[PDB]
């Protein structure tokens, strides 16, 4: 069995260079051809190229013929994907896939590397409460949540009661705003009789900005 | 009732991209023909594109290959992507509900797209002070001068909308410097200059400019 | 491509009359025409679909006629809520095309303009430019002549004019003539006069001020 | 023994495009020289088959589709085409193998003061699949409120009238269109010799 | 450049029922001498890398359960899931490796079909904290509804809002197979305080008439 592990998430400004990594381990490394697949957010899978690491024979897709460079270091069983000058159009998640030969299916896949190319700079999130009310109550159920707005880059982890409250929570996917920053909302479903007894706090953590906010929500 | 509200108009350099949104109410977006029609300043209406109830899209020759019309049923909005924009594309783009590719029975308020390599400039507001040369009989004339802003538009109100009778806001005129200038005047009795305070509210959304200029008699 | 020509280009009738607007096409469209009305600062409104069918919410006084290459829009009982720009659009052959429009003007009694002049503000002078604004308020008809005489010398190439739309109360016009000069050139002259010629004036009206 | 091609082409009255007729031709000898040697056709577009060799071929069936459209709409009767007629009335598959034949029929189908009998579908929420016939006359619901089968606001009749007139331009004039579809199992339709 | 188009774009199959996905090739991917089509099928669950299910258009990969089956030859290929289960919710791709460059299909979305569930609509006025920063956000929540298709319209004083709202949809819940949607209306304080009535209107298959949740500032 063979395993592929990729490098970490990358956030870069346009025009910079980038080199993501993909290292393999297990048995049969000598037979495996290493490919590279681009998947833009909300779209399908695009094949970019392939390489046989032992002699570095590279095949390029005509779409990605001159835009990227695919290399390999057989000594460390690592394949590389390079950019000379990044563009915002390159913002996608890149997988490296392994196949035991050319013209063979890709059976081994890496976890994927998220690449964000943007003019924006690291900005901490602003957390605002979504207080419950009669407009948020349907009988015995009351809806509350938090609004995480104007942060960059992804990701933002949101927890409720320090991870204790996990049923009924809905953390909506981030939306890239026209200002270049991300916004996110997380909501919870709780009994309407616990409003005055239970205290509900949302935990927002943004490691790129090193921001930790514990926002408590309560009826207004 | 039917509503068509537009968004997205503004200044953009030639060769840039811009998307126009059109929220629709009172009918189902997916089930109706809808078209974008643009009107250049002093040129008249011109059809741009249409999207059929079945999803087919058709475009005009001048915009084919650059414009893309699309709909979002989940959000009840009609879109118009405008890539590789040109200076001649500068027009007021209207959002219209099309009755079977024949005629437009409902129209949106319209949004203005300006394509130029010129940059956004904030307006300067100057007082037009009432004086013996600005007062005739019992009637007085005052105003504000909104000069050197780009691009359009600029809205002017007096006393935060409290004064609407006798106000005349002239259409903007493009000066030789490439910037716009505008004047707005009101007609008030000459007995109110000492007691009443008159303030013109100039707002330039493209520049995010807010000016509450006060005019005083001389 | 098919070209639609509207005649007349502009038209100005008194309230209560009948306004007849023609609309001729390159090829025959077989009554596949539509009529729209666009008031200033507003979107076009559908008036008549087909050659003669009336859109919902429009009074019976609006009537469409004609077929083939000749079409007519007749507006009876002209009310001041009318008097906008009217377009005709064909939909017989792709691409659909519009007419050049027909401006509709209200006609009223002659009103002499009220002429006011504004010297440049001291705040503007600190920036380095001087603007002299001459105002013609509430006049009819629209045709007017404004001249800038500085020290009895006619000015050219340094003035711009702007005209408002017809008023909704007295149906008059307003015109502003702005003379833009550098403050250095502004201090080189003493008398700034604005001479106005209009039908409602027996003789031209001159409004002037002295710098200082 | 003779295939009834004449009943299709020389028909006194053609069908509306929304309710296009299809003639099944089987168990007969088909002479095509009457068609490709003619000079009455304004369009004889053939895709994937050679009409001049049709007198040496054996198929399983031949379909004859008849309808009337405008001149501007004749271009829509082709594989991979879009438009009101192509999407809502008569759609050809992208892999279409056959011939599209059209000819001007202003003499037979245009009446003084119009015809108003030839119809086409104007409203439909989705495009037709190839070789699909939709004869529904249900009121088209353009809004969320139900129509209950009465025309009104956001409630349109799906069908529209062509209104062919003799004085109209060539594109506006009616055109009889016959679409020949060849299907190729035992072969029941063959040409001479 | 072999083109692969798969239909349909989205699929809705109940638990335990049959799911069918077709894949159409621009040219034949059949290797004549070896008599095997160079076609593969991939499963990509949300947030996870693609997983190879079936290769050579009929041969299952090791560990793939028996209910996944591939069929077809030449240019026509079908992926069949009999007795569709909850864990099978993913996007499925068909990939050709007959000749470089490798190409994929556009993907087919597969969801669990459930009975129509109307949304629970909740409306949140902007917090007093957010107003002090100069912006106001109104959040409208559509909770536990099916199918995913729904319409949200923002009207301020019965005036339709355009260009100032954005929406986000969660994935299908793994227990009740419902969806949740949030539409956020963002306004400046100056624009927010010039109006009184803020209404969120929701149109959905499970609602006989559109519902409206509103509040007065
Ligand atoms: C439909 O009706 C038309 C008439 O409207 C028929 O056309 C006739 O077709 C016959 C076929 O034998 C023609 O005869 C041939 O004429 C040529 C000379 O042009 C000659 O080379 C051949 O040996 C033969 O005699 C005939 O002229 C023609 N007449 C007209 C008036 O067009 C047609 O056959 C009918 N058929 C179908 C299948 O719809």
């Amino acid at each position: 069995q063979m395993q592929l592990v990729q490098s970490g998430t990358e956030v870069k400004k346009p025009g910079e260079s980038l080199k993501i990594s993909c290292k393999g381990s297990g048995y049969g490394l000598i037979t495996y051809w290493i490919g590279w697949v681009r998947q833009m957010s909300g779209k399908g899978l695009e094949w970019m190229g392939i390489i046989y690491p032992a002699d570095s024979e590279t095949r390029y897709s005509p779409s990605f013929q001159g835009q990227v460079t695919i290399s390999a270091d057989k000594s460390i069983n690592t394949a590389y994907l390079q950019w000379s000058s990044l563009k915002a159009s390159d913002t996608a998640i890149y997988y490296c896939a392994g196949g035991s030969g050319i013209f063979t299916p890709m059976d081994v896949w890496g976890q994927g590397t998220t690449v964000t190319v943007s003019s924006a700079s690291t900005k901490g999130p602003s957390v605002f409460p979504l207080a419950p009310s009669s407009k948020s109550t349907s009988g015995g159920t009351a809806a509350l949540g938090c609004l995480v707005k104007d942060y960059f880059p992804e990701p933002v982890t949101v927890s409720w009661n320090s991870g204790a409250l996990t049923s009924g929570v809905h953390t909506f996917p981030a939306v890239l705003q026209s200002s270049g920053l991300y916004s996110l909302s997380s909501v919870v479903t709780v009994p309407s009789s616990s409003l005055g007894t239970q205290t509900y706090i949302c935990n927002v953590n943004h490691k790129p900005s090193n921001t930790k906010v514990d926002k408590k929500v309560e009826p207004k | 009732q039917v509503q068509l509200v537009e968004s997205g108009g503004g200044l953009i350099q030639p060769g840039g991209s811009l998307r126009l949104s059109c929220a629709a109410s009172g009918f189902t977006v997916s089930s109706n023909y809808m078209s974008w029609v643009r009107q250049a300043p002093g040129k008249g209406l011109e059809w741009v594109s249409v999207i059929y109830s079945g999803g087919s899209t058709f475009y005009a020759d001048s915009v084919k290959g650059r414009f893309t019309i699309s709909r979002d049923n989940s959000k009840s909005t009609l879109y118009l992507q405008m890539n590789s924009l040109r200076v001649e594309d500068t027009a007021v783009y209207y959002c219209a509900r099309d009755f079977g590719d024949f005629y437009f029975d409902y129209w949106g308020q319209g949004t203005l797209v300006t394509v130029s390599s010129a940059s956004t400039k904030g307006p300067s507001v100057f007082p037009l002070a009432p004086s013996s040369k600005s007062t005739s009989g019992g009637t007085a004339a005052l105003g504000c001068l909104v000069k050197d802003y780009f691009p359009e538009p600029v809205t002017v109100s007096w006393n935060s909308g409290a004064l609407t009778s006798g106000v005349h806001t002239f259409p903007a005129v493009l000066q030789s410097s490439g910037l716009y200038s505008l004047s707005s005047v009101v007609t008030v009795p000459s007995s109110s200059l000492g007691t009443q305070t008159y303030i013109c509210n100039v707002n330039h959304k493209p520049s995010n400019t807010k000016v509450d200029k006060k005019v005083e008699p001389k | 491509e098919i070209v639609l020509t509207q005649s007349p280009g502009t038209l100005s009738l008194s309230p209560g009359e009948r306004a007849t607007l023609s609309c001729r096409a390159s090829q025959s469209v077989s009554s596949y025409l539509a009529w729209y009305q666009q008031k200033p600062g507003q979107a076009p409104r559908l008036l008549i679909y087909g050659a003669s069918s009336r859109a919902t919410g429009i009074p019976d006084r609006f009537s469409g006629s004609g077929s083939g290459t000749d079409f007519t829009l007749t507006i009876s009982r002209l009310e001041p809520e009318d008097f906008a720009v009217y377009y005709c659009q064909q939909y017989g052959s792709s691409p659909r095309t519009f007419g050049q429009g027909t401006k509709l003007e209200i006609k009223r009694t002659v009103a002499a303009p009220s002429v006011f002049i504004f010297p440049p503000s001291d705040e503007q002078l600190k920036s380095g430019t001087a603007s002299v604004v001459c105002l013609l308020n509430n006049f009819y008809p629209r045709e007017a002549k404004v001249q800038w005489k500085v020290d009895n010398a006619l000015q050219s190439g340094n003035s711009q004019e702007s005209v408002t739309e017809q008023d909704s109360k007295d149906s008059t016009y307003s015109l502003s003539s702005t003379l833009t000069l550098s403050k250095a050139d502004y201090e080189k002259h003493k008398v700034y006069a604005c001479e106005v010629t209009h039908q409602g004036l027996s003789s031209p009206v001159t409004k002037s001020f002295n710098r200082g | 023994n003779l295939c009834p091609f004449g009943e299709v082409f020389n028909a006194t009255r053609f069908a509306s495009v929304y309710a296009w007729n299809r003639k099944r031709i089987s168990n007969c000898v088909a002479d095509y020289s009457v068609l490709y040697n003619s000079a009455s056709f304004s369009t004889f577009k053939c895709y994937g088959v050679s009409p001049t060799k049709l007198n040496d071929l054996c198929f399983t069936n031949v379909y004859a589709d008849s309808f009337v459209i405008r001149g501007d709409e004749v271009r829509q009767i082709a594989p991979g085409q879009t438009g009101k007629i192509a999407d809502y009335n008569y759609k050809l598959p992208d892999d279409f193998t056959g011939c599209v034949i059209a000819w001007n029929s202003n003499n037979l189908d245009s009446k003084v003061g119009g015809n108003y009998n030839y119809l086409y579908r104007l409203f439909r929420k989705s495009n037709l699949k190839p070789f699909e016939r939709d004869i529904s006359t249900e009121i088209y619901q353009a809004g969320s409120t139900p129509c209950n089968g009465v025309e009104g606001f956001n409630c349109y009749f799906p069908l529209q009238s062509y209104g062919f007139q003799p004085t109209n331009g060539v594109g506006y004039q009616p055109y009889r269109v016959v679409v020949l579809s060849f299907e190729l199992a035992p072969a029941t339709v063959c040409g001479p010799k």
